[PDB]
């Protein structure tokens, strides 16, 4: 999957944490233990979703060469690779 | 065919792959162009923008042998 | 008149047009990649799931 | 008494058209513009045209 | 890549300021729009003209937004740097700061993408800010917000499904394999018309843009006139004479009689108008005109000329909004009615609304002539008659132009006294770059 | 690529037409077949054959128009009204006869006249659809006031040009397209080639107009 | 052998021991059962097969279940994704129409029961009116379920009779012109069944509908229907609910056209985000927020909604579904004018928001702050992801 999705994944936290404050009326650094539980589930959901685009990939890749749609060998390597893209 | 336009596509892809050149020449003002005898140049993009930076090059080319004969004219 | 020079050396110093190249030829072969994934992937058949004939070699095992 | 502008204004500004003027002045003539590339080029093709016009007269 | 995301956080960081410290907010939101500049010429220094046409390229992988600059780009990129901080000095507020920050996130990514799709998500997501900006409740028009939201995404839901034939067709949405495909080009090539004619105003399709433009405040009007209709010139440019040029062809009377009838009918209208604003917002249909004609004659030099014609009319216009707001600001009107002999009350402001009055009519030692001169060679390349009938129209605008001036500057002296500092350095640079542009512009 | 000089793909065009892009290794189609009133009801050369065909279809959106103005009619009757049930029984059948013979006029109107000026005119074309068109629109528009009588065969045109560039001539000009397999024109690139068109189990308006866009069913 | 049921003695071990549970808590008086909606939550998680479709129910489930604060409310709840849950696997009409009618009665109780105020007798009467509606409807489904037994002698769900059943599914789903029992719905029952009834089902039917269904007809003069009646329709009524029941007419409408071209890939997309963004709108406190609904509503670029309307735009382009798309082009451009309304009314206004007094302070802001980050999803959109 993606190489930079757990940075993602904290940005997110970090804007989540932000935005709980706002809604309550707090400034933005507020509870900063907020911030970082939303940043620790923010970044291993976003590791959770770049392994399911690998996982999709070899599912596709498997699903379609056993119906009898022969993939060459150059082209296989965009799917069954675990690629940090 | 198509497995000879195949085959010529793999080996141009090849070539453009492992290029390389040194000693005050740029790339993308190529000496000369590549000449093939494709229907429609554009079903090789790697010859395609060659020919391209070649035919740029000509075009500006001749823009300064205007100018150069310009000058000697009105000498 | 001897900065401009010296400017014109560090411009020339600082380009390289090898590198220019390979920059150049990453970007055709990630694009190229893509639309190689992409064009594999559009052949996407759609059916029922209980489309015993048009899943006919999934290993799937029923409880009923 | 100096406006809250001013400084960055100034030097944002200045330090644009200073490097602009660099930009024009010390570049090389080739980097700067290709027709410094092909002036070269073309007056020594034009030298082999000449006489090939003046043979061909 | 990685500087542009410094120079976002950076940006984003106006929020964080507590609003008590009111110095520390101006000076960081307008340094926050000084750095793109001084990056942006820093790129100017970097590029190589005699090397390949797309240079800096970067792509992030299977996201589609793909970066790369061309000449067309980058002198854009060069305009809209140096126009967003003075639409920073022309602001009050966190929320003005805010909006035009996101505005040159947007614009500066859409300059210079190599991706359709990516083109099509980074500019109309600046659809909803023009909206916030154009209907501001106390002073701005909400029919005029609605006019410029429905008319571009009428136009940019025409493009949305050709774009994905496209995609489907080749697998990829990249221009430079878009360009070296087999594709289904009227399609098309009517959804990328489609976008561009609203875009560029393009008769039929040019009612949002009088509203909208004298509607948003004077930093909304630079930004408006000034940057946002050249995307659709860049789109041009960019994407469909590359990906659909057998269309571009077939087009070719129907996109110029269109061009022909929008030029002469924009400028009739412009006659008749009473409003000083409106008078300015007009004039802006015409050139685009000018423009669109030139890029597709496709004839000597075309993307040179017509890339000068759309820099001239991005610095030249500007100014001219810059004045009319500078004596809305200090007036209360727009009304010419209430406007005379603002030789004698303002002079500096006069000098400067005449020099740009002179520009904008595309007379010599200003950009805008050397602009029309080789727009009018690309355009007579192809045919005599249509350059006749641009050259002979020329009383015309001349007359909208002198008659304005002439109502407003000459008479009894009545109105506000002369600029400021600060308005003064608002217009400075844009002078400074017409005086270069239009005496010694390329070397 | 991208210069100030010129466009190169402005210039760069093939020398000769190409020959058919295989895409499967199985190159029938699949399909459902056509009820045999639709195959009828496309026959051009009776023109009374036509119009007989397809009026009763433009019949049925007067039908659900009229009884739905019946039905909001009848809600609002007071009680001395409507407990005469025969009385109330006319109006509201009057309501909806009327709405179902005017659209029943209209649509046999409109097809007679396309079937006459395609017969008449010896091609297929866009002009018989507009001319039908403005017919209609002109019976509609009649007896009213005057912005009426231009602006309804003007709508009634526009449906016909947009029936005809939507439902036949885009169709028609992507007979040719593909979204899987080798890309048209361009096998070289390499994309394999499937055993088969893809199936896919769409609906009755979504149906492959050439034999190799998708297989259909399930 | 039973050893492969153990999973349905366990939710039916579960049920009688949750009923005691709750029956002796309230012996002792207890005004809060915060302890019974653990034990619901946990069941829940300890009856849902491995699948993806079944745990997003679940997961859904579990997540609005916070918004319910009865005993009885919490067991509707449960034998209502009984029925959900075993209508994804249900492969003939009996299974569909018991699974079905166990939703339908768990729906009308709960309107029934959980209106106060002075809406309560509105509550009760729409609640009469949409029971009303589905007798007929249920009534329709068992007549052409035994036409079509009689004539094939089997359960398979093929022939002509499969129209009336699709209908009913139709009917189900709140599509135009069926779509009057949602309309009335939504103007009086209180906001957390409004959540409810917006998500889980429509999850529940169209993954049978992708899992066991094939039927030889079209669906497009109701994907007409639905969105020309729901973006006009929206754009009419002052009334937010109303606007928001004809919103979602709208946006059932684009989920048939993503049914009726094939391609249950966008399908699943658009569903999903549209589920996250009204767990985001029946949930809001500050009005702020109510405009990032209405920007990603409003299939505006750079958030989630765009991607999902997008791919059902790309795959009915790719199967060239022309007329059904232009159609969807011009109600997307007239859904923009009331979402804007919605910006204009809750974004250029000043900021009230009020203080909690008896506890429970801003009690949801943890779960509409995370979905509001339905702006950090797009960079998992675009790839190959939902396929
Ligand atoms: C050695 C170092 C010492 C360790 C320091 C730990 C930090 C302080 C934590 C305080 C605490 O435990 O109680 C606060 C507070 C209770 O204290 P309070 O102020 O009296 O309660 C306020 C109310 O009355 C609340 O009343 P209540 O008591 O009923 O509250 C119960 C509370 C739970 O708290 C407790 O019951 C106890 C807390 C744990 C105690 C043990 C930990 C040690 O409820 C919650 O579960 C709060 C939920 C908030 C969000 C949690 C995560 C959500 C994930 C979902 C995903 C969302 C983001 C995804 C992004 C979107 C992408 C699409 O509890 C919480 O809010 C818990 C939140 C998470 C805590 C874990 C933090 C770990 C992360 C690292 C922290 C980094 C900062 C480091 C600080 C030092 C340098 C600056
Ligand atoms: C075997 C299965 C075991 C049980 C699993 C299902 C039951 C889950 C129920 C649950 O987490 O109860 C919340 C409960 C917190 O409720 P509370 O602090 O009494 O109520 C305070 C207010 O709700 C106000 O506090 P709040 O609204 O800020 O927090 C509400 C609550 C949860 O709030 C939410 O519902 C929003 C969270 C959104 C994240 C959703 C995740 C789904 C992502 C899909 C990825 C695939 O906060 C959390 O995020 C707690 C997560 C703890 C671990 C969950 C596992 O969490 C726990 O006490 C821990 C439960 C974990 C297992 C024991
Ligand atoms: C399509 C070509 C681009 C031309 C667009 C028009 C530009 C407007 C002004 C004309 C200036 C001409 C400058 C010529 C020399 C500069 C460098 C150069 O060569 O230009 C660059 C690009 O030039 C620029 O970016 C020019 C920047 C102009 C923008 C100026 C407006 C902004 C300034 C505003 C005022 C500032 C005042 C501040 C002081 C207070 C590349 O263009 P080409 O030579 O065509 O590229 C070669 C093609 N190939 C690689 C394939 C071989
Ligand atoms: C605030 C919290 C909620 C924000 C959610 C926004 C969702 C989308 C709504 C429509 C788009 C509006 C974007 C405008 C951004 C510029 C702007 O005006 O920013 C705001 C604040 O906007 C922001 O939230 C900025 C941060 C988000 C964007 C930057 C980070 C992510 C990239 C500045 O503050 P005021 O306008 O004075 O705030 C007063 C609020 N009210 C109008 C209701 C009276
Ligand atoms: C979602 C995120 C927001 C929207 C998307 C924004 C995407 C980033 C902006 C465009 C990125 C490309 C910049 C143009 C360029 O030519 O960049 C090159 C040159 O880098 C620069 O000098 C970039 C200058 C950035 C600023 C100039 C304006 C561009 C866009 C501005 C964004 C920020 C503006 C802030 C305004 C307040 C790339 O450098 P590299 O080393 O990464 O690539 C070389 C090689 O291929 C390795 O990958
Ligand atoms: C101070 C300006 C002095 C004149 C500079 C000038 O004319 O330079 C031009 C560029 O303008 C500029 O470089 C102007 C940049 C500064 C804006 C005005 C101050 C063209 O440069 P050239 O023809 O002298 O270049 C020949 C070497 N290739
Ligand atoms: C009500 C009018 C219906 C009518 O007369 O239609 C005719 C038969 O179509 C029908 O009415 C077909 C339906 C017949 C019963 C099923 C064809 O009308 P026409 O072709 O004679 O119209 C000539 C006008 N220019
Ligand atoms: C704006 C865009 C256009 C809006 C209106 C489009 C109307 C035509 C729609 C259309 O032809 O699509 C059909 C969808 O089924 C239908 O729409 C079936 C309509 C059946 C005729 C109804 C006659 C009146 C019935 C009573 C009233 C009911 C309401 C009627 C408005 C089947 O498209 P195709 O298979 O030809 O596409 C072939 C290319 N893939
Ligand atoms: C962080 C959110 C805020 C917190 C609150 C949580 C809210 C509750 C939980 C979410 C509720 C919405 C979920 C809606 C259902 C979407 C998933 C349906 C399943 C689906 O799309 O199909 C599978 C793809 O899975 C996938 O991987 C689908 C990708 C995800 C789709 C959703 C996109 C929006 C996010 C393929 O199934 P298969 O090929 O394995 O099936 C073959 C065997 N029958
Ligand atoms: C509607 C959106 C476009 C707005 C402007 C439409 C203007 C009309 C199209 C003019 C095309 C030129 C033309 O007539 O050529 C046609 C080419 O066919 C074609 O290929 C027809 C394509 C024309 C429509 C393409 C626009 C699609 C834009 C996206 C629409 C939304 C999704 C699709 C519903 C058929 O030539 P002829 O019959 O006159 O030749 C006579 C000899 N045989």
């Amino acid at each position: 999957g993606w190489a930079y999705s757990g940075e993602w994944g904290m940005l997110a936290g970090f804007c989540f944490g932000t935005l709980k404050n706002v809604q309550e009326g707090k400034a933005w650094f507020r509870r900063p233990y907020i911030h970082g539980a939303g940043m620790i589930a923010g970044y291993y959901l976003f590791k959770a979703a770049a392994d399911w685009e690998d996982e999709a990939l070899k599912r596709i890749i498997t699903r379609y060469e056993r119906k009898g749609y022969a993939i060459p060998e150059d082209r296989k390597e965009l799917f069954a690779a675990n690629q940090y893209k | 065919s198509v497995e000879e336009r195949q085959s010529f596509h793999d080996k141009v892809n090849d070539v453009f792959k492992n290029l390389t050149g040194e000693a005050g020449k740029r790339w993308a003002r190529p000496d000369e162009p590549i000449l093939h005898t494709l229907n429609d140049e554009k079903e090789e993009p790697h010859i395609f923008f060659h020919n391209t930076n070649y035919r740029t090059s000509r075009k500006y080319i001749n823009v300064e042998k205007t100018k150069i004969l310009r000058e000697q004219a009105l000498e | 008149a001897y900065i401009l020079d010296f400017l014109s050396y560090m411009w020339e110093k600082n380009n390289d047009d090898s590198a220019s190249y390979k920059e150049w030829q990453d970007f055709l072969d990630v694009a190229e990649k893509d639309r190689r994934r992409d064009r594999i992937i559009a052949w996407r058949e759609r059916t029922m799931y209980d489309d015993y004939a048009a899943n006919a070699e999934e290993p799937i095992i029923y409880k009923r | 008494k100096t406006l809250w502008w001013e400084p960055y204004w100034y030097a944002g500004f200045g330090g644009m058209g200073v490097g602009v003027y660099l930009i024009y002045h010390a570049k090389p003539l080739e980097a700067l513009d290709i027709k410094y590339w092909a002036a070269p080029r073309a007056a020594k093709e034009l030298e082999t045209e000449m006489r090939m016009l003046d043979k061909l007269n | 890549m990685f500087i542009s995301v410094l120079l976002i956080l950076f940006a984003l960081c106006v929020t964080l300021i507590p609003e008590a410290h009111y110095h520390m907010v101006r000076v960081w939101s307008f340094v926050a729009t000084i750095i793109p500049m001084w990056v942006v010429t820093w790129m100017w220094w970097n590029f190589d003209a005699s090397g390949h046409g797309l240079q800096m390229l970067v792509i992030l992988g299977r996201s589609h937004l793909a970066f790369g600059i061309d000449g067309v780009a980058l002198s854009l990129m060069l305009l809209t740097t140096v126009l967003f901080p003075i639409c920073m000095m022309l602001l009050r507020t966190v929320a003005g700061f805010m909006t035009f920050i996101l505005l040159e996130v947007l614009v500066l990514s859409a300059l210079c993408v190599l991706d359709l799709l990516g083109f099509y998500i980074l500019f109309e997501a600046s659809l909803i800010l023009l909206f916030l900006l154009i209907g501001r409740a106390p002073y701005g028009s909400l029919e005029a917000a609605y006019k410029i939201v429905l008319y571009t995404m009428a136009g940019s839901l025409v493009l949305l499904p050709t774009l994905f034939m496209i995609y489907s067709e080749c697998g990829t949405t990249n221009v430079l394999y878009m360009t070296c495909a087999y594709n289904h080009q009227t399609v098309l090539g009517w959804g990328l018309l489609a976008v561009l004619a609203v875009k560029i105003p393009l008769m039929p399709v040019h009612l949002w843009l009088p509203e909208a433009h004298v509607a948003a405040p004077t930093a909304g009007s630079v930004l408006l006139a000034g940057v946002l209709l050249k995307l659709g010139g860049i789109g041009f440019l960019r994407f469909m004479l590359p990906v659909v040029p057998e269309f571009c062809v077939s087009v070719f009377p129907l996109v110029s009689t269109l061009c022909l009838v929008s030029f002469l009918f924009s400028t009739l209208s412009t006659l008749r108008q009473i409003d000083l604003k409106k008078i300015v917002a007009y004039s802006s249909i015409a050139h685009m005109s000018m423009v669109t004609l030139a890029i597709f004659s496709q004839s000597e030099f075309s993307a040179y000329s017509s890339s000068f014609l759309m820099i001239a009319h991005g610095l030249i216009s500007p100014a001219l909004f810059l004045i009319v707001g500078i004596l809305y600001d200090r007036a209360h009107t727009k009304f010419i009615l209430y406007f005379s002999g603002l030789g004698a009350s303002m002079p500096i402001g006069s000098t400067l609304f005449f020099l740009f009055t002179l520009g904008n009519l595309a007379f010599p030692l200003f950009p805008n002539f050397i602009a029309e001169v080789l727009c009018m060679v690309s355009i007579f390349a192809v045919h005599e008659l249509l350059a006749y009938v641009f050259c002979v129209c020329q009383v015309l605008g001349a007359a909208y132009g002198f008659w304005a001036f002439n109502r407003v500057v000459h008479g009894l002296p009545r109105g506000p006294a002369d600029v400021t500092r600060t308005e003064f350095h608002t217009v400075l640079p844009l002078l400074i770059g017409a005086v270069w542009l239009g005496i010694k512009p390329m070397a | 690529v991208f210069s100030g000089a010129f466009n190169t793909p402005s210039s760069t065009t093939a020398r000769e037409p190409y020959a058919k892009t295989k895409s499967s290794e199985a190159e029938y189609g699949v399909d459902t077949p056509v009820p045999a009133s639709a195959l009828k009801a496309a026959d051009k050369h009776d023109a009374l054959a036509y119009a007989v065909a397809n009026a009763p279809l433009i019949g049925l959106a007067g039908l659900a128009a009229g009884a739905q103005e019946a039905y909001m009619t009848f809600e609002r009757l007071p009680p001395t009204l409507s407990r005469q049930h025969f009385k109330q029984a006319q109006l509201l059948l009057g309501i909806i006869g009327k709405k179902t013979a005017y659209a029943t006029l209209l649509g046999a109107v409109f097809s007679f006249t396309d079937a006459t000026v395609e017969n008449m005119r010896g091609k297929h074309d866009m002009t018989s659809g507009m001319v039908a068109g403005a017919v209609t629109g002109f019976l509609f528009g009649m007896g009213r006031p005057m912005p009426q009588p231009v602006a309804w065969p003007l709508a009634f045109a526009g449906a016909a040009v947009a029936a005809d560039f939507i439902g036949e001539l885009m169709p028609k000009y992507m007979k040719d397209y593909r979204i899987y397999g080798p890309v048209v024109h361009r096998e070289n690139w390499g994309d394999p080639v499937p055993p088969r068109p893809p199936i896919l189990d769409t609906g009755a308006a979504v149906r492959p107009s050439d034999p190799g866009q998708f297989w259909r069913g399930y | 052998a039973a050893a492969a049921a153990m999973i349905e003695l366990d939710l039916c071990f579960g049920l009688l021991l949750l009923i005691l549970f709750g029956l002796l808590s309230l012996r002792n008086g207890h005004v809060s059962l915060a302890h019974i909606r653990f034990i619901c939550q946990c069941w829940l998680v300890m009856i849902t097969p491995l699948e993806v479709q079944d745990f997003a129910l679940c997961i859904l489930t579990v997540v609005l279940l916070q918004s319910f604060h009865s005993f009885e409310a919490l067991l509707f709840l449960l034998l209502a994704y009984i029925g959900q849950l075993y209508m994804m696997h249900s492969c003939n009409l009996v299974s569909f129409y018991v699974c079905l009618e166990a939703q339908t009665l768990c729906v009308v109780v709960l309107c029934g029961l959980l209106a106060r105020g002075a809406s309560t007798s509105f509550s009760v009467e729409a609640a009469l009116k949409f029971l009303l509606l589905s007798a007929m409807v249920s009534g329709m489904a068992l007549f052409w379920f035994s036409a079509m037994y009689q004539r094939t002698g089997s359960l398979d769900m093929v022939g002509q009779e499969t129209f009336w059943i699709l209908l009913v599914m139709l009917f189900k789903l709140g599509v135009a012109p069926m779509h009057m029992w949602s309309v009335d719905l939504y103007g009086s029952i209180p906001k957390s069944l409004l959540l409810y009834l917006s998500t889980a089902p429509k999850l529940s039917l169209f993954t049978f509908w992708a899992s066991s269904w094939h039927h030889d007809f079209s669906v497009g003069v109701f994907i007409l229907f639905s969105m020309f009646i729901g973006s006009i329709g929206a754009y009419g009524q002052p009334a937010l609910r109303s606007l928001f029941a004809y919103s979602t007419i709208n946006e059932i409408g684009l989920l048939l056209l993503a049914v009726e071209t094939a391609g249950f890939h966008t399908l699943y997309q658009h569903l999903g985000i549209y589920i996250i963004t009204q767990l985001l709108l029946w949930n809001l406190t500050d009005k702020r927020l109510f405009a990032l609904c209405a920007v990603s509503l409003a299939g505006l670029p750079p958030f989630a909604g765009f991607f999902g309307k997008a791919w059902i735009f790309w795959h009915a382009m790719s199967v060239q579904a022309f007329s059904l798309l232009a159609a969807a082009l011009f109600c997307t451009l007239l859904s923009l004018v009331y979402y804007l309304r919605v910006i204009r009314l809750f974004w250029t206004a000043p900021v009230h928001t009020a203080a909690s007094f008896t506890g429970a302070p801003n009690q949801t802001t943890l779960t509409s702050a995370c979905a509001v980050a339905l702006a950090f999803a797009p960079v998992m959109l675009v790839k190959p992801f939902v396929i």
